[PDB]
């Protein structure tokens, strides 16, 4: 489905927070007892509405919320970490949960190059 | 079934389940990305009388939280001490993990009392309270949160200030709720609506340049004179 | 292996209780605030004894103990929640783990209509 | 390995893990359950004498719980409270988040005293505690659970009334343990194995319709005089 | 990259403990009731230093503590389980998350025996 | 990223994350192994001078958790019980679900008061405190924990006795801590870096048939007379 924003407004600059965690540290910064407290793990950046990306995350999000929350009431999880890592396992699953046809429409293999090089032999 | 972001066609859409497009590359966890957006953002007025309003309790749902990687800057966020008229508390303590928002303009610590009628106060638009990292169903107590909701997406392969504002509540969560912005222990002025973060800031700036507080033991509560832009773009007094 | 159910009786009929993440809700009864107590999110059914699956889950769930069981000793976590996901996993790794050598038993590749569309040109 | 069942020539089936079938077909995680199923229904019997000599106190083995989706309406939950002779309690409290077993026709709720040589009360047949969608290898103080047992499946690609009912208890989870049915604060029934709950719920209307309810402040009990088939298919009284 | 031990010493053999979840239990042993304390649930071992292992181990520890350092200092849960399955799902990922160019370098399936069987045709 | 173990020709290498060796297999979750390694086998001083040094108390950064699944029989744990001087604890109580480490030869029960001036004590190289199969960046109370790191590994597709240690201690985590070795509760040895357990053990039972414990009410102190290889390779006594 397309994202139709239909929000009274939109806030198309998006000034983040968040963390990263492949930063690699300067000297000894990684130690628990040295490193920053809780307060400055933060890193911030801004993204502008280019492709009307911001005003989208916005409906996105907005959209998102009914089956999120059917979802958390039907979980006996205090905290849920794995939504997804779900949705990863179930991105292969679509993919490489059966049996691959090649060239048919459920099946993302390509035997391009194999099949010229059948050809040229 | 949660629905999941992606960029088509210079677009950001909603993954079709039923639909599978091989040209779809996910090549680590890493491309996966939850983030989490401010109802500020939408145009909902951020003023105390009417984010309150968006709250209620509610006794018999369990809470629920969820985690979230990114989140956006806030102007408004919201710090709550409540107690019924008996001096029990009326929010739960925060669970061990779970701190304020981290990135907050204005916080609006609001304390006073009110009916508290359910063991859990929920967001009534089923929108949720943001924290570090978490998001919640419901507000715990002392804890700075922002209005918000939360995205999944897939990316495609490639200073700060904070200034706390003081209320005192009576009545919270009700019809007839009173506000009362705080200058010290002992000056109050009558909330309003319309009145914004700055204005609260330049009152209680004039106020104590002013020799306006309280030079006695009582309180002193003053009301401003009477006399359509989001944030991105007894005594009188007139 | 065969399922034997090898218990003293056998309820045949399943009546049976659990919840739904996808159901779409009416209005604004997904909203927490306004939804079911924690009473009232559940869904029932009745399952019969057909093709005997009833008697062999009886018998398969008696079957698993021991080894959940031994599993439960083994961890740390309180409360486990990601047996499931795990086997979801297991899954995919028995399949596409390693090399996949086409027609070989242990590749799950089916170049039918590659074959075939070789054979035509 | 914990076993995985699969439906294969119209029959229920573990699943081989060294052996690999490349028509099954596993295409979200949508397609796993995990369901659990009550003792019941495996014809164990149900009467409270008989379903607490399978329970047991024993010391250094940490609790677990594991998580199931799906489970089967019981005929019989139970609802322990059980203090030693000094008062002490001997089950702990249910865990956040844990709830009682949410379909029970009847509650057998027992409260009494016993040794409770143990810090946890385990199940000496290694069948789990099911409270609401959560297993547990113990049992809570207060909280209804029924016996039962877990599975793990492959899914092939495509009103309620409760009756709670009293016991008192005397030396709980030992060789010479004594019930009591209550049929109010001061009136109980000697209690026997053989009674059904329909038929402690015909004894205690008759009990009251007859007036054999105690009207002193001291304890009345009766003793019924002594005038194979599962549930889906002092003073005396003769 | 190689592994460099760069410690003062190496205890060239390692005597360890574990849990072993698979477990065939004599009799009774697996229900929990009549089963070990949590003092006597532990296997023991001794593997010595061929191929340099036991050494590699000990340096290998020790540079990953940086990496997990920061991975634990950016997430919010108290205790985390998941860093090996995360793993796996990337191992899948990274071969299995995109379309399979055969004979490409970043897919990793053999035609072999499917190409003889076509010269055989 | 988090790096990963694996074995190619005949060596122990991390995996390069921007390859891809298509001949690596990985059969099942049950390859995927995570261990923990103790620091006593990279050679560092065990002696509780030394090892206490290498610990310190911070505030502001929360403690994280991390699970491993295999380890080492270690030669020497730690095992702390650190008040203030005004008697309040200094390390926390062990969660739930957390015991200490499994196989220790000796451990090293230290007592004592300190300032304790952070909220929760770390290691000061970063490594870990390991506990039973669960890793902490901080020190629990009276929980018996090994100094170590964790790895990560692909593998290739195919009695027991402890001994307790009881030490004084006076100005913990300072740079004039003082430990007095604990003979009986009234003697006591002044402690040196250089005294290993297998002589504080037989300095132990020298004293006590030699009958040089303390026969009164009062405290006897003795210090021992000053008269380069691992473990796997007031008064006087002259
Ligand atoms: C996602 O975005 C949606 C659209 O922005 C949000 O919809 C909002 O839904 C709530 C209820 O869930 C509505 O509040 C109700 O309003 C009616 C009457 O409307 C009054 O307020 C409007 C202001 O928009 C005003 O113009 C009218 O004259 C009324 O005075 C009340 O009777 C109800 O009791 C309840 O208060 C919002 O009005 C509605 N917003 C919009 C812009 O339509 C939705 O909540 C978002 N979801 C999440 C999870 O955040
Ligand atoms: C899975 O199903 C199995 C079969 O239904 C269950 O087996 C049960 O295992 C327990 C012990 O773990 C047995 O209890 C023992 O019984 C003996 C003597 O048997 C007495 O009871 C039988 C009634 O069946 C009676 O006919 C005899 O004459 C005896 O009076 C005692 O000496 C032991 O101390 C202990 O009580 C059950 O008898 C047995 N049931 C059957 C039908 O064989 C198994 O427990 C199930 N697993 C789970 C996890 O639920
Ligand atoms: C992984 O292995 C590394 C190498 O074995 C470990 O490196 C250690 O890092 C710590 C700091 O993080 C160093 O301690 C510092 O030492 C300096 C001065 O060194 C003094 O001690 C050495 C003994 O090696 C002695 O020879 C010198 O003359 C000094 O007296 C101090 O100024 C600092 O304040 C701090 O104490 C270790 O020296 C260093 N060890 C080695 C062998 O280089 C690293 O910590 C390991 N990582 C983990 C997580 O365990
Ligand atoms: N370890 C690194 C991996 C990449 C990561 N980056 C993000 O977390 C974005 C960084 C910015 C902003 C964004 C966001 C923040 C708050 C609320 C909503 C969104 C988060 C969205 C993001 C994005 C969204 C949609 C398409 C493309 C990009 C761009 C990703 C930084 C750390
Ligand atoms: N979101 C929806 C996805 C499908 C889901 N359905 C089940 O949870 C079943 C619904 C019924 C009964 C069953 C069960 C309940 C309790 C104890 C044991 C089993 C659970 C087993 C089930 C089944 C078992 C074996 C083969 C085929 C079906 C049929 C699935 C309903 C919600
Ligand atoms: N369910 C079974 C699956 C296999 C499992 N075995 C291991 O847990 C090893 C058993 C030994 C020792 C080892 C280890 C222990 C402590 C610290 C570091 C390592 C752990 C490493 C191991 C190994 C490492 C590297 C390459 C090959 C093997 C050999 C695996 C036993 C239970
Ligand atoms: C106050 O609340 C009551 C009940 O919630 C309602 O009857 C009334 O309309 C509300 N408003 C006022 C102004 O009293
Ligand atoms: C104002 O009141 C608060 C709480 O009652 C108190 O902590 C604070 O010290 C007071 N400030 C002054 C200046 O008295
Ligand atoms: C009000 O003004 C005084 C004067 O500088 C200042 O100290 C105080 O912090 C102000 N209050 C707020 C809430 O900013
Ligand atoms: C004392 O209070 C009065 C009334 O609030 C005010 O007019 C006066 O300025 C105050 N005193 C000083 C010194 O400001
Ligand atoms: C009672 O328990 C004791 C010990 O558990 C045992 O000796 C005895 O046989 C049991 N039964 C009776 C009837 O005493
Ligand atoms: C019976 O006893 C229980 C607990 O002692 C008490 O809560 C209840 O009110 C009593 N009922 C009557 C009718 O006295
Ligand atoms: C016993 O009978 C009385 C009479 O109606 C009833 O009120 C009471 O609930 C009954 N007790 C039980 C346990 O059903
Ligand atoms: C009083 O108790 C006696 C004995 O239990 C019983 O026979 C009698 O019926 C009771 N009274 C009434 C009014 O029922
Ligand atoms: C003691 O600690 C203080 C401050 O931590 C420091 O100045 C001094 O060098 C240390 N050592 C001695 C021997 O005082
Ligand atoms: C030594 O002291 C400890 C703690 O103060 C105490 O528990 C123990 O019983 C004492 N031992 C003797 C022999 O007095
Ligand atoms: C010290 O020696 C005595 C004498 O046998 C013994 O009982 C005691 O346990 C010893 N202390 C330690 C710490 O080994
Ligand atoms: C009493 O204490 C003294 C001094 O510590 C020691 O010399 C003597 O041997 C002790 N008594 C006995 C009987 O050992």
């Amino acid at each position: 489905e397309a994202i139709v924003n239909a929000q009274p407004k939109c806030n198309p600059n998006l000034h983040y927070w968040t963390t990263q965690d492949e930063g690699a540290a300067i000297g000894l910064a990684w130690i628990p007892y040295f490193g920053p407290a809780a307060e400055g793990i933060y890193i911030e950046g801004l993204m502008h509405n280019q492709d009307g990306l911001i005003c989208g995350l916005r409906q996105l999000a907005n959209e998102t919320t009914q089956a999120l929350q059917l979802f958390l009431r039907a979980t006996t999880e205090l905290r849920t970490f794995s939504i997804l890592n779900r949705k990863a396992i179930d991105f292969l699953l679509q993919r490489w949960g059966g049996t691959c046809h090649i060239l048919g429409p459920d099946c993302c293999i390509e035997p391009a190059d194999w099949t010229k090089n059948i050809t040229d032999k | 079934s949660i629905p999941l972001g992606v960029i088509h066609n210079s677009a950001l859409q909603v993954s079709d389940v039923d639909k599978l497009v091989c040209r779809d590359k996910l090549s680590s966890t890493n491309q996966l990305r939850s983030v989490g957006l401010n109802l500020e953002g939408n145009g909902v007025a951020t003023d105390v009388p009417s984010a309150t309003k968006r709250w209620g309790f509610r006794s018999g749902v369990p809470p629920k939280v969820v985690n979230y990687e990114a989140g956006e800057w806030a102007e408004n966020c919201y710090n709550l001490e409540i107690k019924k008229p008996d001096g029990s508390e009326c929010l739960p303590a925060a669970p061990d993990g779970i701190r304020g928002f981290p990135r907050c303009r204005y916080v609006h610590k609001v304390s006073g009392t009110g009916p508290c009628a359910g063991d859990f106060a929920f967001h009534k638009e089923g929108a949720f309270f943001l924290y570090d990292r978490l998001a919640s169903t419901v507000i715990y107590r002392g804890t700075t949160f922002a209005e918000g909701v939360v995205a999944f997406l897939i990316l495609p392969q490639a200073g700060y200030y904070s200034t706390t504002i003081r209320y005192q509540a009576t009545g919270f969560g009700t019809n007839e709720t009173e506000y009362l912005f705080e200058v010290d222990n002992l000056t109050y002025v009558q909330l309003e609506s319309r009145f914004t973060p700055q204005f609260l800031l330049q009152l209680n700036e004039t106020i104590y340049t002013s020799g306006k507080r309280s030079n006695t033991t009582g309180k002193l509560i003053w009301k401003v004179n009477p006399e359509e832009w989001a944030f991105w773009e007894x005594x009188x007094x007139x």
